[PDB]
RNA sequence: UAGGCAAAGCCGCCCGGUGGAUGGCUCGGCUCGGGCGCCGAAGAAGGGCGUGGCAAGCUGCGAUAAGCCCGGGGUAGCCGCA
RNA sequence: CCGUGAGGGAAAGCUGAAAAGAACCCCGGAAGGGGGGUGAAAAGAGCCUGAAACCGGGCGGCUACAGUGGGGCAGGCCCGAA
RNA sequence: UAGUAGCAGCGAAGAGGGGUGAGAAGCCCCUCCGCCGGAAAGGACCAGGGUUUCCUGGCAACUUCAAUAGGCCAGGAGUUAG
RNA sequence: GGACGGGGAACGAGCCCCCGCGCCCGUACCGAGAACCGACGCAGGUGCUCCUGGGUGAGAAGCCCAAGGCGGCUCGGGUGACCCCGGGCCAGGGAACUCGGCAAAUUGGCCCCGUAACUUCGGGAGAAGGGGUGCCUGCGGUCUUGGGGUAUACCCCCGGGAC
């Protein structure tokens, strides 16, 4: 479902200052999929999913992560960052 | 339009993805025979009929 | 005021939009089928032998 | 920093204004200050700097209405500019 | 970027009165955040021009000589002023409340309060004192009305 | 008188600039002859969108996306136009 | 690419055998120029040959008191190697 | 034709000093001068347009002049709903 | 939403406290004398579609100035011939101009006075015609709006507003 995660400068800021990691994933995913995806994938709590479809075509999703858990923590985990 | 359907959106994003030119290692591969592309427009000049 | 005026007037109405079946600019909104392939009034494909 | 090497006191005539079209008198008196200082300090005119009191002066009464006649304070600095100012 | 436009927001006032000093000149083409925007404020190098307001000395002396009777001849007219309509229902409701208020307490019977109502709405009356005159000279009441 | 002796301008040749004719070439067309001849609800043809590390178009392909598996041919290179 | 649409619809081929695709030096803000190189040949990527129209320069003849183009004869100046 | 027409008309327009830069009347800053202010001009926003938005850098082409400017070119980013 | 009826259970609210869920698509920017349409970065059209402070003013008129924006209806400088486009003034005469008072000119707001033939009795009518109009110093009135006086109107006092 997930097809990368944005490293982009505005996406860096929300994972160190709202918890919030942004993921690229199919057009038809939604919030309750990409939610139990997420918490599948990789063993966290997500709290809440703002998605949007961007002008090129895909789909971005904010995913908020609970609060017990860390969204850079994930980023460095996974080597992605 | 302020609202749009995704339909037409979806279009104009695959027109947005193909207007550009050959990227420039594509020039010297083929020996500056490959230099434009007909995927090119202007949002001024070139209207799609979306 | 036939010409130029009235040109102005173009710019943001539509008698047709893209046909899913043929993808062409040519599906009248109102009619409710294709004028080009004819998707929505025919299940078969509109084409006629004085048209190349 | 720069230094200055002569100073002269100048009463520039803008009688000429009254002589072009209205719109356009404000702006070229600052043609005539140029040119009459660059004649008589003998430079050219690009070397020549106006001050703020002096442009200010010669924009009072907006475009079309600038002074008759200034009253200026020409100094020619070490490098070879001259600067003019109003005289106060 | 642009720092008038990033600075006129955070000030709060327009771009046409936001002040960037020429001495900072050289640290502009380094701000690249707000945060750099705001370091410049608290240092004073970019302020906001206070706004103007139309002064109102001239109006507020104008308005003094108004109200003694200056500047209100015929040559300064040119409209209507005077409500011709709006004139008749304050003429109604100070005749009706007085005579109202007379009757109420007693001092003028119904059938002496109906003649005074309807002459008031007759327009037999032009003014309050006209009336108190009429109420006074008739001796339509017991005691005179001031 | 005529020449040294010339303005602007005119004609011819040569060189240069512009231009893309001509000539040569040809993995393209055209015509003729021979063959072969149906596909689709087991979802077709057609279209949209997407797909390459750097890729916009064409070509191929379809989220397993210039590709995956098996066998036969082919042995030393290969990653289309490019 | 044109038309709301039914529909309509172009222009556009060539380095060299091999990139050996121009090292290096001076100048220029840069495109780029000069010198110097590669190549049998610049054929220099705006790339085989490269015409005419057209434009610039050189050369030859004329040129400000003489009305223009074509032909014949006579003369001046210039070319007249094959 | 010809370095000619046009780049006037429709009630706004520029100037001084400094900075950047190879290069500045035109780009950035300040000061002065002006135009709109129930709006060819401020605030909001439909359709339509579709990335023109933002940042960085740039100036071969585009903008009736210029340019270091740009809705242009190159690279990257951006649209979050009980 | 309410009422009016029928049926059912032994539980139980429209009140208070507490717990859970709310998917999908749009969302940038122009919105136009350069982002739309008119081949254009076009004086047209679409959309001035909705909204906006002060002074003068009858006024959402015009003129000046706010808030806010703009000098980008994307050439600059000099000269100050004729001629052209747009604008101002012109003695004496006053339509003699010309197809023709075309064009220009005159009048112009408000208040007071006044107003004909004719008429479908409604009108004509702003008919026509005449007069006034600034600024300054005072004196008044009619109201209105609050507060204080015994005090709901009136009357007295104080502050504001309009004519
Ligand atoms: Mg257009
Ligand atoms: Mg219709
Ligand atoms: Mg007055
Ligand atoms: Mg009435
Ligand atoms: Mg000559
Ligand atoms: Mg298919
Ligand atoms: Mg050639
Ligand atoms: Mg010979
Ligand atoms: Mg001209
Ligand atoms: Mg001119
Ligand atoms: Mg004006
Ligand atoms: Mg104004
Ligand atoms: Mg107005
Ligand atoms: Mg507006
Ligand atoms: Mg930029
Ligand atoms: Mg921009
Ligand atoms: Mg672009
Ligand atoms: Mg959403
Ligand atoms: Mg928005
Ligand atoms: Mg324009
Ligand atoms: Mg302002
Ligand atoms: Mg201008
Ligand atoms: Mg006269
Ligand atoms: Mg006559
Ligand atoms: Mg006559
Ligand atoms: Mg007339
Ligand atoms: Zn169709």
């Amino acid at each position: 479902m997930i097809k990368r995660f944005v490293i982009t400068e505005k996406a860096l800021r929300l994972a160190e200052r709202e918890n919030k990691i942004t993921i690229i994933v199919e057009r038809t995913a939604t919030k309750k999929q990409i939610a139990d995806e997420v918490q599948r994938l990789y063993n966290v709590k997500v709290e809440k999913v703002n998605t949007l479809i961007t002008p090129r075509g895909e789909k971005k999703a904010y995913v908020k992560l609970a609060e017990g858990y860390s969204a850079m923590d994930l980023l460095t985990k996974l080597g992605v960052l | 339009a302020r609202n749009k359907p995704l339909g037409k959106k979806l279009r104009l994003a695959a027109a947005l993805n193909s207007n550009r030119n050959p990227p420039l290692w594509v020039i010297a591969k083929t020996k500056r025979r490959v230099t434009r592309s007909p995927a090119r427009r202007h949002w001024r000049r070139q209207k799609l009929k979306a | 005021m036939k010409g130029t005026p009235s040109m102005g007037k173009h710019n943001k109405g539509k008698t047709h939009i893209r046909c899913p079946r043929c993808g062409r600019h040519s599906y009248n909104v109102t009619k409710k089928y294709c004028a080009s392939c004819g998707w929505g009034r025919s299940k078969r494909w509109r084409r006629y032998n004085w048209a190349k | 920093e720069k230094k200055v090497v002569l100073t002269r006191e100048y009463v520039i005539n803008l009688r000429r204004t009254r002589e072009v079209s209205r719109t356009k008198r404000a702006k070229y008196a600052v043609g005539l200050i140029r040119r009459f200082v660059a004649r008589h300090l003998k430079v050219e005119p690009k070397a020549v700097k106006l001050g703020q009191a002096l442009n200010e002066a010669l924009w009072a009464r907006s475009i079309e209405k600038p002074p008759r006649r200034v009253h200026v304070v020409v100094e020619k600095l070490d490098d070879g500019t001259v600067r003019v100012e109003l005289k106060q | 970027v642009d720092v008038k436009r990033l600075a006129a927001e955070i000030l709060g006032v327009g771009v046409s009165r936001v002040k960037i000093s020429p001495e900072a000149v050289g640290r502009l083409e380094e701000v690249v955040t707000k945060d750099d925007v705001r370091a410049l404020i608290d240092e004073g190098l970019i302020w906001a021009e206070p706004e103007k307001g139309n002064s109102r000395g001239r109006w507020r002396e104008l308005h003094e000589k108004k109200k003694k009777g200056r500047r209100r001849g015929q040559g300064s007219r040119k409209g209507r002023r005077l409500d011709e309509e709006e004139a008749w229902v304050n003429k109604m409701r100070v005749m009706r409340r007085f005579l109202n208020t007379l009757k109420r307490q007693g001092k003028l019977d119904p059938a002496t309060w109906r003649q005074l109502y309807r002459m008031v709405k007759g327009n037999y009356f032009r003014d309050l004192r006209h009336l108190k005159t009429y109420i006074n000279e008739h001796k339509l009441t017991k005691e005179p009305v001031k």
